[PDB]
Parts: C-alpha cells; structure tokens; sequence
C-alpha cells in the first residue's frame, strides 16, 4: 500500500506488523510488537559493571 | 580554520549519545541450566553492594542445584501495546432537558483523560509517551435506552471557535472534522493522530507555562503544558429546537502504535483533582495491607 | 579499584576513597543536540570550561530526625557562576549533569540515605487536608533554588506516589558503613530538544534517609550532607537581555 | 451489490477489539520524534528492577509510614531466635504490595517465574553477625524453630564489606503459572513462606548501636513472565475527579 | 443497551450498576444491544494448567 | 452470501472521511480544461508572499482605516526614541491580521519556520536615517530602552537608494511547532516581541517635510510549515445570508 | 518597489547552525484544505408554514449562502473540481423517522 | 463504500455454524500443552472398547 | 481498472494515487496530490531576476 | 560557595594520607617578579 507515514511509530526500532485500508497509517491496527528488551537501563546502569562471581566491592 | 591543539583535540559538539546498554530479543522467558554443587572460594554470586545502584545479578542456577527447564512461556502479553491498546472510560458528558448543567443542548468538552482513575493510574507509569488512538462513543438516555436521535460531534483544535449555543455558527464545520450519527447506529469510532507540538505528551510537567512573576494568584498554572491541550470535543443534537430525549455520551479510549519513556513510582493514594497529583494529607494511607506483627502472618 | 575515584571536568577535581562506582542515568552518557533532532536555527554557544565544572551549592544537616530533602535542576544553579549568566541571558538551555553527594562518617555511625533523581518530578500539596480544597504548591516549594526544600510527607513524596519505588529511578545509597558518596551521571531528559532553563525543571534530586541516622554519646555529631554538582555539555541559544524568571 | 450476510457479532464494541477506523485528519503528519532516554518495550524490563519491600508492614499513623521501609535486628541471647517472617507470594495482599513488582503485577492474572530479595545491612561498619534465611516451599508451615527453617531452600548471610545479601526464591511450582493467590481455595496457588532467622547472633563492641536496620529489595528473575491482562484490584478515586 | 465484562480471577467484581469496574481500562468488555444480533466472541484456554 | 460482520463506526458520517459515492451522471465528460494563469498548488506558495503588516492598527473610525497601513518617523532629539513596537505571534490578534500570512495561518492549529518583515521607507530622497529594529525571543519583556532591545537578534537599517531593509525573525522555539498564542497558558508559544528605535535620526534639509511613513511588509521563510487543519476564529455572517 | 518580495533569508541575517527540518508540506495542498464536509444548504419542509407547505421544496445550487465555506472557495477566483454530496434529513429537532 | 448486498441469512445465530468470531485476549498465549496419556482422537476409538 | 476518464483533474502537472468502485474516475477518493510548488510565480515575478547578495536597485 | 568558583579540590580522608592541589600557571605576564604590597602586587599569584 501507498499511502502517508502519519504512524506515531514511523522509525521505531520496533517494526510492526499492521492492517489498514486508509491512505494515513495512523488509522492501521495495533500488530504485533517487537519482542526485545532492555533490562539494563534500569536494573543494571552502571559505568563499570562487576561481575556475579566476584565482589561487587574490591 | 582551527589551529591551536584543545580546540582540534575537543569533544564540543558530539551529538552521538553513547549508551551504556543494548536490547536484545526475548520471545521467551529465561531457561533453566544444570547446575551442581559449587564449594569455592573467591566465588561469591549470593554477596551484593546494593549501594552502587544496580540489582542484583545472583540467578537460580548459582544459589541451588538447578535442573534444565526449556521454558517456552511468552513475553508477548508485556509489550506497551499489550497493556495499553485496550479501551476504557476516559470521559461522560450529559445533555439533560432539565438540568443546572448543558440544558441547552450542547455540550463542549476539553479533551482531558485524567478524569478517571483506571486509566489514568496506567497512563502516569510513564513521564513521556507517544502514540495514535481510536475513539469509541457510545450514546443512550440516562437508563441505557436506545432513542431515534441524531448527534453532531465536532473536534474543536485550539484556536477555533467553540460553539456557545445548538444553533452556533461553528458548526458548519467547513474545516473542523464532524462526526454525524444516530444513536440507533452502532457506537461511532474514529482514528486519532499523534497531536502534539512536542515529540510526546507528557503526564508530569515541573515548570510554568509562561514567564514573569508567579505569585499566589497564578500558581493554578503551575505543571500546565500546552503541549497537551489537544482541544475540545463538542457534541449537539442536531436541530433549531430543544430535543425530546435526555442523553448520555460516554467516550471510551484505546491507545494504538504506543512509545513510552521514564518509567516512575505508581499512583498508591487516590486521586482528588485532574490537573494535579494532590493527595488528602489527613488520609496517607499505607501503599497497601498490613498487619499486627513483624513475626506473624 | 571501584572504591576509590576522581571526577575531573574544568578547573575542578572530586576525589573520594570509598564510593560505590557511579550510575550513568539510562544507561546513556550527555550529549550536543543533533541537528535531526534541534530545531531552533539559530547557532547555540557552547561555554564549555566556564560553566561544565563542579559547584558546591549546599550543606545540610542529618539529623536522628530528618525527613528528606529535595531540590530542582537546572533550578539550583540558575543564579550562580557563568553557567548562571547564560541561563539567564537565553531562552534556550540543555545540558546533563554529574551529581556528587558527599556524607561521611565513623565505622561507628550508621545509617543509609536514597539518592535518586527524578524526572519532571511535580509537586503536590495535600489539598487543605480533607482534600475538598484544591491547594496548589508556592513558587518557592516549585523551585526552592540552591537552599533546596525539605519534604513534609516522604512517603509519598508529597506527589501521591511511593518512595518505596523510587529505585525504579536512577539512583545510589550511602550506606555509612559502606560508602561516603553517590555519583550519578544524568543525560537531557526532556521532550524537547532545548527548552527554558528558568520556567522547566527537568528533573529533581532527592536525598532521603530510609534507615535513620545512629550513633553512641561522644561521637561527633554533627555530620552534614553536602551536594556538588557540574553541568555536561551545556548548550545555549535564543540570545537577548537577561531574565531571571 | 456483491452478496454478502452479517454474521453475530455484527454492530457490538468490544474494547479489546484490534480494528482500523477512519482517520480524522487527513494527511496530517506527526511532530518527528527527537531522542528521549529511558525508552521501555515491556513490562518485563520493570520487574527486574528492585524496589523496596515493606516487611515491616505493621506502623499505620502517617508519621510512622517510613518505618515500614526497614526491619530491625539486634543482639540477641543465641538461641537461634525469629527475625521476621513474610509470605513470597508476590500479587498478594501484603509485603510485597509496596515493590513495583507486585504493583505490575496487579495487572495480570497469572504468573511465573523465581524471584529473587536482595537484603541490605544498615548498621556501624562494627557490627558482624550471621543470619539464616529460608524459603519454605507450598505445604510447609510456618517453621516453629530454626532447625525445621534450615530444612528448605535457605542462604546464610555473613555481614561484612558486602552489605548485601540476595535470597532466590527458585520458582517451585506443580503449575506453570501460578494465578494471584488468596484465603480460600486460590491458596492452592502460594508460593511459600520466607523466614528470617539469627544464625549467630548480632555483636557489636563498645561505643556502636545496639540496634541496627535492613531494608529489603524486592524483583524478578530473567524467567519470569505474566499472562492474562486484567484491571488492577484497585480503583485509586472516591468520588468524580474534579 | 448492555455491557458485558469479564473479570478474570484477582480483578474487581463489580457491586452495582454504578460500580467504578465498569470503567473497564483493561478487562475486555462487550457493548451491545438487545437489537443487534447475538454478541459473539473467541475465547483461548486460559486455565495454568 | 459472503460472511461479514459490521464493526463500530457503521453508518457514520465523517466529514473528512476520503470515501468513493456513486457517480450521479454516467459516462459524464466535463469541459476540458484550457491553460490559465497563475495556478497555485499549495498554500504555502503564498506564505511567502508579502501583504501589508498594519502595525499602526490604533485608528477605528471609517475615515482612517488607510492610516493603519502605514506608521511614522520623524526627526527626535537623538535620545535613542522608540519608534513602534508589535508581537511577532503571526497567529495572533492584533498587527498581522492584515496580513494574507495571518489569515492563512487561521486555518492551521499548529506552525512552524522563521518570518519576515521588509520595512519601506517612502519618505523623501533628501531624507536620511538609521533606526535600530530587534527581535526579543521569548522570555524578554519589552525593552524599556534602545540598550536593551540592541541585546537581542538585531538590525540596523540605513536610509539609502534601497528603500527597503529585511528583518528576519529567525524561528526560536523549543518546540518543534508552536499552537497560536493567546493571554494566559498559552502564551507558552510566543514567538516574541519586535522593536523599532532610532539609531541616530531621521535627518532633513531646509524644504523637505519633517514626518515621513514606513511601510511594513510581511511574509513567510522557505522553512516555514503547519499543521493541523481547523477553522478560522472568525465567520463573516451575521444571520442568514439572503 | 519592484513588487517581489524579499530574498533575504536565515542564513545571511544571523549566525545560524545546520537543521534538518522534515516538516512535512502535505496538509496544506489544496485537496488537504478544501476535502472536508462543510454546510452549504438548508432545505425545511414544514407541516404548517408560509414556505414549503407543499411537501416539496425546490433549492437553486449555490453554495455561497454559509460564510465558513465562502471564504475558503473565494481566496481563489477560479476552481475546477468534483464533489462529494451528503444528505442529512432529520426532523427540526434531530428526530429520525420512518419518512 | 464498497458496494454489497445482504442477503437471506443474516443476523441469524446458527448453533453449529463454523465461523470467525473477534478474540477477546490479543497476543495471548496458553500454557504450553505437556504430554498426557490417552488422547482420543474419534469417537469411534471407543466404540471399539 | 478500465474507466473513464471523467475526473476535473485528468491531466494535471500533479499525479494522484486514488481509489474507486465505479466507471467514472470522478467518484473516486481524493487520495494523495503531488508535493510541487512554484513560490515565484506570485513572490518573485520579475523579468530580470535580481540576486540576493546585490543591490536589487542599481 | 565563593572559593568554590576557582580551581579547587575536593579531598576525602582515607588510606591515602595525602592530597595535592596544583596552583596551575595561570598569569597574564610569561614570567613574574617577586610580588609584595604595592605595584609589585601586579605579580600575586592568589590566594589558597
Ligand atoms: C468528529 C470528531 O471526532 N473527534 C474525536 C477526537 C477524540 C479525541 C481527540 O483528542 C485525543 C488527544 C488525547 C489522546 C490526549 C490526552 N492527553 C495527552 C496528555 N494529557 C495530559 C497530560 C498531563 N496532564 C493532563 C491534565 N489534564 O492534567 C493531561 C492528556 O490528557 C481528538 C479528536
């Protein structure tokens, strides 16, 4: 389909998979998702990471 | 030209923003390796330093002897649009014959989702987020009966102007997009774009939308962004004179195409106010259960 | 080998010799704005040395007793140094920032205090009690400046939200027995790629003790919590006359 | 026209319904998205984040809610004494219903995976002491004595330089997912019992409190997953939000 | 016009018609009408087991 | 027939809705279409079109409308005088609502880009004069003197054979695009204020009149963009048209 | 006084950086602007009145009678295009009935 | 629209009727099916019993 | 699709990308016009054009 | 908060007993006289 990028997630580093029978994307379905994560940016954003078997502290 | 040596040799102007951390994909929960009894020294997976900030890394496989477990379960139901893409009340606006509030057979209203906890408890676990929409409205009389009523809603962007009686000009809508329907048709739907001026709506503002002095009297204005007034939502029966029937519209959200960033703390005292997070300081209740002693159930 | 540690940026130097290693706010280090993601045309200055370097802006007191205080970026330095000056003369300002909580002790005092930051972190006020009455916050309780504000309620953080997830923010403990300091490393965070320095707070800092401050007769005291902080990557642009709010 | 017949189902609104509607605005095009750090994908991610776990949930007058933050331990007479004791099942009533884990959780009626309780020692760099930690899986009931504690999964934590000390609790479940369990017949579901107890006992020398804290940082292992959306126990407004 | 909702085990079962449940943010709920055809939906094996 | 099954938004009518309607007359040829000038294709083609700016938009009365399209200059006492002062918000009540740009930008919820003004001096060729004009972003109060406007984006304009001088007003914003502004919250979008002083003097010999006007022209940068498509706040109709 | 307008631009009046604007030009095209509904034409037939007491009412095509759409057709003095018509009938109070 | 006809049939709620019907859980997924003894297949296994 | 060529727009300098159901190319959607634009035919109509560095009058 | 604005370190106590603080070249002239109260003040180095 030929239609407009309007897409709140036009170039996301997710891509989906969608159905629409409009000329602006935005009116397309949900999909399906990207399945990655990223635990690290929250659980683990430290500068120099320890690792399990060592002392976090030496 | 440059020439002297700090000037070549400086970082000034990297927009490249390094990241410490990359995603990877996980369809599946996690697996289970063998493990075995493990008598060292040195070796020390169970200590922690949760000082430094970060949690801890310690896994099964080395705190007690493991079996391998080939786990097949889904992470597919976690994903944004798994948890938000579902519709829910985020408005009702009433148009009574007889009434101390839009008796007169029109009714605008600003397009706010605060206004009910459900949603907005899930919406405010995130500071930014991006995304497109679809709209459902559903229409009846106060006791859920289905009337021969025909409706106008209008979507009213800043700027343009909002209608001030049934019959108001604004709603020849020769710009504005207009929605015409019946209450005997199925619920009306439509599709939403992302509209702010910004990259992404925000439910937490910590500033002040203008300049200058903010004493007392303009401290109302205090964590309003105009980024996110996307405007109002006006509805009318359609014609010069009074309608026969009292009515009831409901407007049901579900978010599509979702990006959310800066996860924070969850809503744990009820809400009182939409514009604001203020809490009944008489009423600061626990975050949840509690119990008589530390040493019992 | 990750106890001891030197902060170096402009004509200033941070050493300490029992911290925890430093956090790097969302997993991501400051940044220049891109010229995909800018907008605004005109050419930004970028001061460097005179104003990405640290300030020591306040000491406070723990106490056996202390609730937690709080205080508000790029508010806390808007009225000091060079970094200062350029707030105040442009619309325009981004930057990061290197937090630096320094509180040492004895081996025999204890304690442990959350430092964590918080973005577009908005206060609530407790809305005259029976909450029938919608208060808002002061200016000066918004934007409290280097003095900082302490929290009336920490364990909602006087916005109705739960201290006890805080973690879920970038953060450090000092733990008395373990550590004397916290460093936390912030990128912008925004929905904009530049905004006001002076009517936008991006994020805040909080520093509140959860395991409270102990010790024995004799020992000192007195044992202050002193905040040192420097700006990354400072950008300015929409030059005029100079504005302090 | 092209023949056609309308199937049930025909005209309803299901909120869950995964369908294209017209758009409103016409070749409109969004504000581009610049760069914003911390962006999420899952829930997931959020799970494995530690948060604090109110063990000490018993204080309620608002000037005492901190307290529920952290336990207490202080020198003892070594008899293998009881610490605290809480429930491991995360999505109910209790403990866990401070941490972000059990907040998420709510949003979901089932579950699986280990988790994990990270504890940190809050007192003088002078005070030593070593505690036992147990997991007692489904069926056991709450351990009378240390000795019948150390019979189930269990981690003897040694204050020192490492303030921190993390209790597995593995995922020992008969199901593959476990639904939020409560009194009744959904107590099929719990996941066991979680006991703290002095192995030694806390010493201290002359001139260093007698009494010292532990907070207590709860999440999810990398094995955890949820399934089966449904709306959270809890609806955080009386009245109309004005 | 009637709403259908389902409540699966842990969420609020609503106590009246007015109940704040129905708000339904994340349950799936059918709006429908006694004129319309008879509702109609697919259900998966949800049971743990 | 084919199974189908009626989803919401059924029977509606949708005023933007790009839908196909059955063609009324069948085989239908229209007149062919011949060559005519000035065909225009998008209205940002006359953005950048200059219309006068009515910064003297004081005078109400019948006879004294044409005196809005033009302000004065005349010969001061070298104090650095300000000349005229005017918001530079294109979609905002007051000055450029005389302007096509203005009137355009109605149609629009949201803009973006940089603008200009062209000042014409229409005095006459033995009339002289520099005058300093300023672009204040956001942020700054009106310049209470010459010292201070001369602090913001800036030009200083020499009375010669080239009758015009070019402002730019170089887009300043931290969003991306800016709503119109108005008083109150939405001020937020303020694109700034603009300042007309005397750099020296307007400058006469004996026989030339001693008042002269200035004409202002304004219009849109290549750069320039909206968004968002609404009605514009005015209807020209007061009942019924007959 | 030449009649063109100024050719002056950003880049030589101030210090400017580099921005790549992709902001789009799409909803401003004529299509974009004039593609939307809008109310040209009110036809009533009464049961009792002094107009169209007939059942039957005859409208001349002319839809210059509603200002919002007025304005918008006459920013240009020529215009070639096709047109979608929507016929919304109703009692004068919003009522549907089986007419 | 796209021009159809609705034709005898429609609205009618068949009981064994083999249709699509709208899920009300997107992107869910059962509990993975382990190995249990005796499946049947057709009935007709047991009439042999 | 073999239609008619009965549309107001049927050989313009812009291409659009339409839908339709009928014979007659009129009834189809509005779709999608071409991004062209002429600036100069109304801002800068003059015969000998005049750069933007000189003096437009000399 | 004033002292604070110069060159300046930050010096935690611990094992390492000691610290040092360069007072970096920082004149206007390439070499300095001996500076004493007076004109010759023109050659101060500053203060610590
Ligand atoms: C016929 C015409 O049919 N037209 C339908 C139609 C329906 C809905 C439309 O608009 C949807 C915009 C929604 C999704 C934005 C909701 N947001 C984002 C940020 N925000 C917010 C943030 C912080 N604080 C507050 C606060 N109130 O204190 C509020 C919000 O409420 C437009 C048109």
């Amino acid at each position: 389909s030929h239609e407009n990028s309007n897409s709140a997630t036009e170039g996301s580093t997710i891509n989906y998979t969608t159905i629409n029978y409009y000329k602006d994307s935005y009116a397309a379905t949900a999909g399906k998702q990207s399945l990655k994560q990223d635990p690290d940016k929250f659980a683990n954003p430290v500068k120099d990471i320890f690792t399990e078997m060592a002392a976090p502290l030496k | 030209g440059d020439r002297v040596a700090d000037v070549i040799e400086s970082s000034i102007g990297d927009s490249v923003s390094r990241a410490l951390t990359h995603a990877l994909p996980a369809p599946t929960g996690q697996n289970t390796q063998v493990s075995s009894h493990r008598l060292d020294t040195g070796k020390v997976p169970a200590l922690q330093a949760a000082e430094i900030g970060a949690s801890s890394n310690a896994s099964d496989e080395s705190m007690i002897e493991t079996r391998c477990v080939l786990n097949s379960h889904s992470t597919a139901e976690t994903t944004l649009d798994s948890f938000f893409s579902r519709a829910g009340l985020v408005g009702e606006i009433d148009l009574p014959l007889e009434g101390t509030t839009n008796p007169n057979g029109y009714a605008n209203w600003d397009i706010d989702i605060t206004g009910y906890a459900q949603m907005r408890r899930k919406v405010e676990l995130f500071t930014y987020m991006r995304f497109d929409a679809e709209f459902t409205f559903v229409a009846c009389t106060p006791t859920g009966e289905v009337v021969p009523q025909l409706l106008q809603y209008m979507f009213v962007p800043p700027g343009a102007p909002k209608p001030d009686s049934r019959e108001s000009l604004a709603w020849q809508t020769a710009t504005n997009p207009s929605v015409f329907v019946k209450l005997s048709d199925p619920p009306a739907q439509v599709s939403v774009p992302f509209m702010s001026p910004a990259s992404a709506y925000q439910w937490f503002y910590d500033g002040y939308p203008t300049f200058g002095e903010h004493k007392q009297e303009k401290d109302l204005e205090y964590g309003a962004c105009p980024n996110n007034m996307m405007g109002t939502f006006s509805v009318r029966t359609v014609g010069t004179s009074k309608s026969k029937y009292p009515l009831v519209v409901r407007i049901y959200m579900r978010m599509k195409h979702v990006r959310a960033w800066i996860p924070r703390p969850m809503r744990n005292q009820n809400y009182l106010f939409k514009a604001n997070p203020n809490y009944a300081g008489n009423s600061i209740k626990p975050t949840g259960a509690s119990r008589t002693a530390i040493t019992t159930l | 080998s990750d106890r001891v540690a030197q902060l170096t940026i402009g004509n200033s130097t941070i050493t300490t010799q029992e911290a925890a290693n430093i956090i790097v706010g969302y997993g991501e280090w400051p940044s220049y704005c891109s010229d995909s993601d800018a907008t605004a045309v005109d050419k930004p200055t970028r001061p460097d040395v005179s104003v990405n370097r640290f300030y020591t802006l306040d000491t406070k007191l723990w106490e056996k007793s202390s609730k937690g205080w709080y205080w508000k970026f790029p508010d806390v330095l808007t009225e000091t140094g060079v970094f200062g000056q350029n707030a105040q003369f442009h619309y325009l300002y981004r930057s990061g920032f290197c937090i630096h909580v320094q509180c040492n002790a004895s081996k025999f005092h204890q304690g442990a205090l959350l430092v964590a930051v918080l973005p577009e972190y908005v206060i609530g006020t407790v809305a005259g009690g029976t909450g029938t009455e919608d208060t808002h916050p002061p200016y000066k309780q918004t934007q409290p400046g280097a003095d900082g504000f302490e929290l009336q309620h920490p364990y909602v953080l006087d916005a109705g939200i739960p201290i006890s997830q805080l973690t879920v923010c970038p953060h450090q403990w000092i733990n008395l027995r373990t550590n004397n300091c916290a460093t936390i490393i912030v990128p912008y965070i925004n929905a904009l790629p530049f905004d006001s320095a002076l009517n936008h707070c991006n994020f805040g800092l909080l520093v509140v003790p959860i395991s409270p401050l102990d010790y024995d007769q004799g020992a000192t005291p007195v044992i202050p919590i002193t905040i040192t902080l420097a700006p990354m990557c400072s950008e300015f642009a929409g030059l005029r006359q100079a504005v302090t709010q | 026209g092209f023949p056609t017949e309308l199937k049930p189902g025909t005209n309803q609104f299901l909120t869950t319904d995964d369908g294209v509607s017209a758009p409103i605005l016409p070749n409109f095009h969004p504000t581009p998205c610049i760069h914003i750090p911390g962006e999420v994908r899952n829930l997931l991610e959020l799970c494995q984040v530690e948060t604090i776990l109110e063990v000490n949930n018993v204080p309620t007058n608002a000037t005492s809610l901190m307290e529920r933050l952290r336990f207490p331990v202080s020198a003892q007479a070594g008899k293998g004494e009881l610490c605290a004791v809480f429930r491991a099942d995360p999505g109910r009533n209790g403990p866990w219903q401070s941490t972000l884990l059990g907040q998420l959780c709510g949003y979901y009626t089932q579950w699986s995976g280990s988790l994990e309780v990270t504890f940190m020692f809050t007192g003088s760099f002078m005070a030593t002491g070593k505690m036992l930690i147990a997991y007692t899986p489904p069926g056991g009931p709450l351990p009378k004595d240390r000795a019948t504690a150390m019979l189930g999964t269990h981690v003897i934590w040694d204050f020192g330089l490492q303030s921190s000390v993390t209790l597995v609790i593995p995922w020992i479940s008969n199901t593959h997912y476990r639904a939020h369990a409560r009194d009744g017949v959904f107590d099929y579901y719990t996941t066991g019992l979680v006991s703290i107890w002095y192995q030694t006992n806390y010493v201290v020398p002359i001139g260093a409190p007698n009494t010292a804290y532990i907070i207590a940082l709860a999440a999810a292992q990398k094995n955890f997953t949820m399934k089966l959306c449904k709306d959270a126990s809890d609806i955080l407004q009386t009245g109309t939000i004005q």
